[PDB]
Order: C-alpha cells, then sequence, then structure tokens
C-alpha cells in the first residue's frame, strides 16, 4: 500500500 | 544531571500544490536539530547544508545509481502515495460544531480539513473590531478547533450571529445570540 | 508475489532481433533487475528500473518497465550474447527480498558466409585407443544429435573464430574405441546436409 | 519555508543513543497517519480509513538500522557533540466547549521537544491518573524539534481540577499546567 | 567487486565446509544463494552490518555469520549429494528496496559418496586429416579428455609454449561416458584450427593440457592406483611434412 523514502548510508 | 543523548533524523518530505501538477521531494538528513544534507527534486542532487554535509552529499553524488534511485522517489513515493491520499485522507470531511457562550465567544469545534472562515455579523452588518480570533488549534486526533472572541455592547434590538464557512458544508453554518 | 520469464529458452540466428519477457504480479515494486549469466560464472549486472515508464539502454540491449512486465530488447544479436538472462523483482509484497525468475537460456547461432560441410577421419594417436571423426564447416541451420551406437560419443556444435582470416566455423567431434567405427555412418542419427563431402 | 497546499512525511525516521530508542511514523498535513511499534513489531494506525493498508513493520526496523549506522558516523564527525536540551511549551485545553456532566476530552500539548524523550502524566486533584489516558507519538516540526499530545477522557465537575505534569531534561523542575472549569 | 573463496570444492558426504565472501567496499548487506539445475537461484540467508536480516528456505545444517569487517561465512555441515550446487554470494549497499544486488563469482561445491570414484583425465591429441588440409587449406587438431570424475576441469591449447584462443573452441559441458550412471566418468573435446601451412611447419609444437581439480594433500588414499590429486594431464604433437 503506502511507499516509503529509503535513507542513504554514510561512509 | 543531564543525560548524554545523540539524535539522528531522516524525513522523506513531499510537497503537493494544485493537486497532481506541482510535486516536490525533499529528503532531509539531520544530526540532532542540525540538517546537514538534503536532496531536493527541484535541485536534482544532494546538497551540503552545514560543514558536516560534504562527506555525505559528495559520496551520494559520486554514484549515478544513488542519484537515480533517489530521483525516482518523486514518483515511487510522492505521486504513488498521493493516489492513496486522494482516496483516504483527502476525502475526510468532518463538519464543525458552532456554539456561542459568554465578552462573547464563537467556539468552532472538531472539523476536517483545516480550512475555515469565521465571521461575526452585527445585524446583517459585519463586525471587524473588536474581534480577537485564536490561531487554528490542532487537536492531533485529525480534528481542528478555533475560538473567536467578540467585544460587544448589549443593546436593544440587535441580533448577533456567527457565520462559519468550511468545505464540508454546502452552505455556511449560522448560530445566533440575543441579549 | 511471483515473477515469470518467457520463453524458458530461445534459439536465434545472428542478427535476428528478439525480446525477452519478464512478467510479475507482486505488489508495490521498488526495483526490477536484469542480469546476464554464463555457465559456472556469477550473474553479471545489466539494468535497474525503479518505476513503470522507465527505459534504460546499453549498446544493443534495451530494458523497459511497465505496470505488468519488463522487456529486455536484444537487437541484432551476436553469438557473444549467448547466456542465461535473469530477471529479479524487489517489492513490498515480497518484503523486498529479491525474487528471481527461472531465466531465458539464449543461444545465438553464427552466420556462415561459405558453408563446406564435411566429415573427416583424423590421424590416430600413438597413445590413444580411440578413432576420431569431425563434422565441420556446416551452416547453423544443421542440428547435431548424439549417436545411438554403443561406445560411440558425439559432441554438440561448437563455433571457433579465426579472426586472422575473418572466418568462423561449426564442428562436432565423434569418437569410439570400437573396431567397426567408420566416419561414413558416424553422424547417421543427425540430419546432415544432402551434399556433405565424404573423402576416402 | 516551502509553501505547499499539502505537506507529507513518508516518513519520519528517528534514532537516539538514549536506550537506544527508535521511532517510525508517517505524517499528512501535520497529523500522524501511523507509527510502527518497533518492540511489538506492529503497525498502528491513527485513522480507520488507513487501517486497511498493509505496511510491514519490518520496513521500519529496516530503515532505523541505516539511521543507527549514520548516527555512529556523525558522532565521529561532530567530535561527539550531544543534543542540546530545549524548554518545552505546555498548553492545556478542552477538545469541545466545557459543559458540566457532559463527556469532554482534556488535551495537553507539549510543544518544542528536544531531545524526543519526555514524560507526560495526568493529575486530578493532586493524585495520579492512569484510567482514560492516551497519547500520540513525537510529531515532527520544520525546526527539527518535536511536539506530543496527551488526552484525558473525563466528566467535568464543579470542584474537579486537573493538572498536566511534564518531566523533561530541559526543565529543572517538572512543569505543571493547571486546568479548571 | 564481490569476491568469493574457494572457487572449486570437491568433498565427501558427512563432511563440513566453510564458504567465504568479501563484499563491495561501502556495501553493508550480504545475501547468500544456492543455484542448482532443478531449483534455480534460491535465497538462503541475508545479513546487514553484522546482524541477521532475513532467512530463506535454508536448512538446519546450513549456518551463516557476518563479521565486523563485513565479510560473510556460509558453513555447510553433514553434507549430502544434493548439496552439490553453485553457491553465490551477493552484496548490497543498505539492503533496502531500491538497492541493486551485485553477485560474486561463486563457490562450486561437489559432494561425493566417497573419494574412491575420483579419476583424473586421459588427454589425447589427434593430428589433422590430410583430406581437410587438401580441401580447405585449414587444419583442425582435436583434443580428447576422457575418464575424469568429477567435472572440475579447465582445457587449454598451447602453440610453441604459449596459450592460444584463436581458432579454439571447447565444449561448454562435458559428456557422460555412462549416461545411465549418476556417478559416471566424463569426456570432453576441444578443437584447435590453424592454416595448412602453419601445421605443415615441423618447428611448430602443439600441446593440449587439462587442469584437473581433485583431492588435496590432507585427504586419505589407500588404493593401489596413484592418488587423484589436483594435477595437469597433457598430450602433445609436432608439425608434419
Ligand atoms: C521519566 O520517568 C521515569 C520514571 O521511572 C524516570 O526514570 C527513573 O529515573 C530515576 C532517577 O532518579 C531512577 O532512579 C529510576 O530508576 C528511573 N526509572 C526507570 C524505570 O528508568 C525518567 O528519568 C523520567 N524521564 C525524564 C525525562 O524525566
Ligand atoms: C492551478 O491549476 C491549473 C493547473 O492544473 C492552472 O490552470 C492554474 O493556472 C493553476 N494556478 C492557479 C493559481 O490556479
Ligand atoms: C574535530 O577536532 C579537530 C581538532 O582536534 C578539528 O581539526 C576538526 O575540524 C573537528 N571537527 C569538527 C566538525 O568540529
Amino acid at each position: 500500500g503506502p511507499q516509503q523514502s529509503f535513507p542513504e548510508q554514510e561512509a | 544531571d543531564s543525560p548524554e543523548d545523540f539524535v539522528y533524523q531522516f524525513k522523506g518530505m513531499c510537497y503537493f500544490t494544485n493537486g497532481t501538477e506541482r510535486v516536490r521531494l525533499v529528503t532531509r538528513y539531520i544530526y540532532n536539530r542540525e540538517e546537514y544534507a538534503r536532496f531536493d527534486s527541484d535541485v536534482g542532487v544532494y546538497r551540503a547544508v552545514t560543514p558536516l554535509g560534504p562527506p555525505a552529499a559528495e559520496y551520494w553524488n559520486s554514484q549515478k545509481e544513488v542519484l537515480e534511485r533517489t530521483r525516482a522517489e518523486l514518483d515511487t513515493v510522492c505521486r504513488h502515495n498521493y493516489q492513496l491520499e486522494l482516496r483516504t485522507t483527502l476525502q475526510r470531511r468532518v463538519e464543525p460544531t458552532v456554539t456561542i457562550s459568554p465578552l462573547l465567544v464563537c467556539s468552532v469545534t472538531d472539523f476536517y480539513p483545516a480550512q475555515i472562515k469565521v465571521r461575526w455579523f452585527r445585524n446583517d452588518q459585519e463586525e471587524t473590531t473588536g474581534v480577537v480570533s485564536t490561531p487554528l488549534i490542532r487537536n492531533g486526533d485529525w480534528t481542528f478547533q478555533i475560538l473567536v472572541m467578540l467585544e460587544m455592547t448589549p443593546q436593544r434590538g440587535d441580533v448577533y450571529t456567527c457565520h462559519v464557512e468550511h468545505p464540508s458544508l454546502q452552505n455556511p453554518i449560522i448560530v445566533e445570540w440575543r441579549a | 508475489d511471483q515473477v515469470t520469464q518467457s520463453p524458458e529458452a530461445l534459439r536465434l540466428q545472428e542478427g535476428e532481433s528478439s525480446s525477452l519477457n519478464c512478467s510479475y504480479t507482486v505488489s508495490g515494486l521498488r526495483g526490477l533487475f536484469w542480469y546476464r549469466q554464463d555457465p559456472g560464472k556469477g550473474p553479471e549486472f545489466l539494468f535497474t528500473l525503479y518505476s513503470a515508464g522507465e527505459e534504460k539502454e546499453k549498446e544493443r540491449l534495451k530494458a523497459t518497465l511497465t505496470k505488468k512486465e519488463s522487456f529486455l530488447h536484444i537487437t541484432a544479436p551476436k553469438p557473444e550474447d549467448s547466456a542465461t538472462y535473469l530477471c529479479a523483482v524487489q517489492a513490498s509484497g515480497g518484503s523486498y527480498i529479491p525474487t528471481f525468475g527461472r531465466g531465458t537460456s539464449l543461444i545465438v547461432h553464427p552466420y556462415i558466409q561459405n558453408p563446406d560441410p564435411a566429415v573427416y577421419q583424423l590421424r590416430d594417436s600413438k597413445s590413444s585407443d580411440k578413432s576420431v571423426c569431425l563434422f565441420t564447416d556446416f551452416d547453423s541451420q544443421t542440428n547435431v544429435s548424439q549417436s545411438k551406437d554403443s561406445d560411440v560419443y558425439i559432441t554438440d556444435k561448437c563455433v571457433l573464430d579465426m579472426r586472422s582470416m575473418d572466418f568462423k566455423s561449426n564442428s562436432a567431434v565423434a569418437w569410439s574405441n570400437k573396431s567397426d567405427f567408420a566416419c561414413a555412418n558416424a553422424f547417421n542419427n543427425s540430419i546432415i546436409p544432402e551434399d556433405t563431402f565424404f573423402p576416402s | 519555508d516551502i509553501v505547499a497546499d499539502h505537506v507529507a512525511s513518508y516518513g519520519v525516521n528517528l534514532y537516539q543513543s538514549y536506550g537506544p530508542s527508535g521511532q517510525y511514523t508517517h505524517e499528512f498535513d501535520g497529523d500522524e497517519q501511523f507509527y510502527v511499534d518497533l518492540g511489538r513489531k506492529e503497525t498502528v494506525w491513527s485513522l480507520p480509513v488507513l487501517r486497511q493498508f498493509r505496511f510491514d513493520p519490518q520496513f521500519a526496523l529496516t530503515n532505523i538500522a541505516v539511521l543507527k549506522h549514520n548516527l555512529n558516523s556523525l558522532i565521529k564527525r561532530s567530535n561527539s557533540t550531544a543534543a542540546t536540551n530545549e524548554v518545552p511549551e505546555v498548553t492545556v485545553f478542552s477538545k469541545s466547549p466545557v459543559t458540566l456532566g457532559q463527556p469532554n476530552i482534556l488535551i495537553c500539548l507539549v510543544d518544542n521537544i528536544f531531545p524526543p524523550v519526555v514524560n507526560i502524566t495526568w493529575l486530578s486533584n493532586g493524585h495520579s491518573v492512569t484510567e482514560g489516558v492516551s497519547e500520540t507519538s513525537f510529531l515532527s516540526k520544520s525546526d527539527h524539534s518535536f511536539f506530543k499530545i496527551s488526552y484525558l477522557t473525563l466528566l467535568p465537575s464543579a470542584e474537579e481540577s486537573y493538572d498536566c505534569k511534564v518531566e523533561h531534561w530541559g526543565l529543572d523542575k517538572p512543569l505543571l499546567k493547571h486546568w479548571e472549569p | 567487486g564481490v569476491t568469493q573463496t574457494p572457487k572449486h570444492l570437491i568433498t565427501a558426504t558427512g563432511q563440513r565446509v566453510t564458504l567465504r565472501c568479501s563484499p563491495r567496499s561501502g556495501d553493508l548487506s550480504v545475501y547468500w544463494y544456492q543455484q542448482s539445475l532443478d531449483q534455480g537461484l534460491q535465497f538462503l540467508i541475508q545479513y546487514y552490518n553484522g546482524e541477521e536480516r532475513a532467512k530463506g528456505n535454508i536448512l538446519e545444517r546450513f549456518s551463516a555469520q557476518q563479521f565486523p569487517d563485513l565479510h560473510s561465512e556460509l558453513n555447510l555441515s553433514s553434507l549430502e549429494l544434493g548439496d552439490s550446487a553453485l553457491y553465490f554470494c551477493a552484496s548490497s549497499n543498505r539492503g533496502l528496496g531500491t538497492d541493486t544486488q551485485y553477485f560474486g563469482p561463486g563457490t562450486r561445491l561437489t559432494v561425493l559418496e566417497d573419494l574412491k570414484n575420483v579419476f583424473p583425465p586421459e588427454v589425447a591429441v589427434f593430428e589433422p586429416s590430410e583430406a581437410e588440409i587438401s580441401h580447405t587449406q585449414k587444419a583442425t587438431l582435436v583434443c580428447l579428455a576422457t575418464g575424469f570424475f568429477p567435472d572440475h576441469v579447465e582445457l587449454s591449447w598451447w602453440v610453441n609454449g604459449k596459450e592460444v584462443h584463436s581458432g579454439v573452441c571447447t565444449d561448454p559441458q562435458p559428456l557422460k561416458e555412462q549416461p545411465a550412471l549418476n556417478d559416471s566418468r566424463y569426456a570432453l573435446s576441444s578443437r584447435l584450427r590453424v592454416s595448412a601451412t602453419f601445421w605443415q611447419n615441423p618447428r611448430n609444437h602443439f600441446r593440449c593440457q587439462v587442469q584437473f581439480y581433485g583431492l588435496s594433500e590432507n585427504d586419505e588414499w589407500t588404493q593401489d592406483r596413484a592418488k587423484p590429486v589436483t594435477q595437469i594431464v597433457s598430450a602433445e604433437a609436432w608439425g608434419r611434412a
């Protein structure tokens, strides 16, 4: 159903 | 004593204007209360907001697959979820409760959406002053509240009415009060 | 939540453009991935498609994604493109765990400019007890099949490139340690070209 | 600030060194669509229309894991700079106009929360209140601070008074916002 | 990008093996896959930053782990003949919905009932036909590698001490000498085509060699025939007038 924003990973 | 705490926040923010036409995606990367990096769909790349931003912003800008997968969320997250909002949260119409209680206050209770227009009328005549309206109060249970105080003089033969306009109503809701 | 690839296997001629299909019925797709896999080797990444309407390109390959399926358009294929093309899906339905299709086994047959089909008897080794025959220079339309004769072994078509002469040829090897092993009837179970050269 | 007809967070991802603790929520026009109970591994809806959607709690645990990594990296980057404690603004008000012997809900709005770790308890006439108490989650603000709302379903009496006790690190003593009809 | 060790693994039933995988630098997610003929590419287990993330249709005997160096170990115990498959490792950035998987070269496992059935190849070179030379002015050298078990082999053609690829083609898959046997010895053929004039030069030395992967020095052997260790078997031929 609802979609989410995926956070980018740090070094 | 003050307990030691380190906070990290990530917000996937979609901004909708004129329905489906204007769409913007802003992914904010926050350390404590300091937003150090953000992607903006209107900009096209990740940007460094503070001096703690370049190790993150540059790294995510170097890989085209990171840029492509982020840029895709303007459609896969914003426009996708808006279609669900149009059927659920954007259809939500809760009509308000208008009451007058004693100088005189018009209590507009529990409504959805936020949009509202409260007006006092002296005798088929407006009343601009003295009107002290409270800001739009958010109840957090998907309902809103707004109180409008009116400084009156009780005089013979005048009817005081509170005119309230809202998108859930086909015609404005009018509640009257007499001395 | 399933993903399906059609055809299961495909036979094409050098230059014969075709399209590989990858149908999916999973919900909330966030990525579609195309891979190229050679025998014994690991899957080689090709394309990622994050939403319907997307289209990506890499030379003679074109990957497109729609709400129902994804097409891997392979234009003017060469025998180099012979591999198993894998399709995967990452969606909310499948908890984003990659669900791979059974792949499409691709085989691109070369173009033979001047075919000269012939069966030759090779020089017997001083160490080996085997006799070898070789079916070579036949066109790609000719299909080779295993022998039905006891202790006789035939290999499938194998194309070799002689880039010094801009030449290429198909060949099948037939061997047996049996005394009555003759080349004249070695590829008897195969439909060989009616005018194949059979030397003395 | 960005001007738009509708503003939505899909979603608000939060992780802190105290506990450690996490929070996954979705917001629409400043209202919480849902949260994911990370301990219970369950999606909790805040609108009956939204309840039929299938949001996997794993997808929340999955994102918070990246935040856990990112926080470690930024603790090393900031030369270990802890969050500053903020002073919260407490406001107590009724849901509907006050009428004796008629059901009404008391609302305690704790605004400007940072860090997002606070205690909001209710008092009637000095003693503590456990029955009829409910609360929301930490709702996001543009200034990257928070606000949480606590409810109290009650019947108002002529002599019944109520208090909202808020305990935060930004406060030297627990803040009390009194209410009376 | 994604690396995997070992490449080849020949073992016995009941044994325990450990597979290693080093992911891409920057990737914090590792996936394990088992590829067989009758089941395809099947997901076993997944890791993220040293912790278990997802479990597939993995067995109790199969165990995995992700170390702080982010590399992974797939331990396979009480091995069965069915465990003979290609074990691929995959690496992902954050292990989220939009992350692209990147595979490793894969470890190739072969589980046998006993190590007694292991045989190295019999390499034999066959000189070109005088008929082919007289008809096309092209000469084909055939190499035959027979009676080896299992199929962990690499065949190569060598002209004057150096490897050749031009005019060379090897069968992608070997034949079964006894197709009715599940533990049948294999056969493999390869061809080396050169011009008639090149083969006619007697100063030209041709050699076909097969690298066989077998039992290591630590494995047991008591049979009268020589231990079928990982070795090189070769056949050679000089140019004729
Ligand atoms: C919120 O309330 C809890 C009440 O338990 C506080 O935690 C206690 O803090 C005292 C400090 O003297 C300790 O002795 C207790 O052991 C703690 N109890 C638990 C269960 O942790 C907590 O500190 C309060 N938070 C704030 C922000 O004031
Ligand atoms: C909003 O609606 C349409 C675009 O769909 C356009 O005609 C109109 O000018 C836009 N702007 C305003 C202020 O209405
Ligand atoms: C951390 O401290 C060092 C000095 O010890 C300094 O060079 C560096 O810039 C500091 N970083 C930040 C972000 O304060």
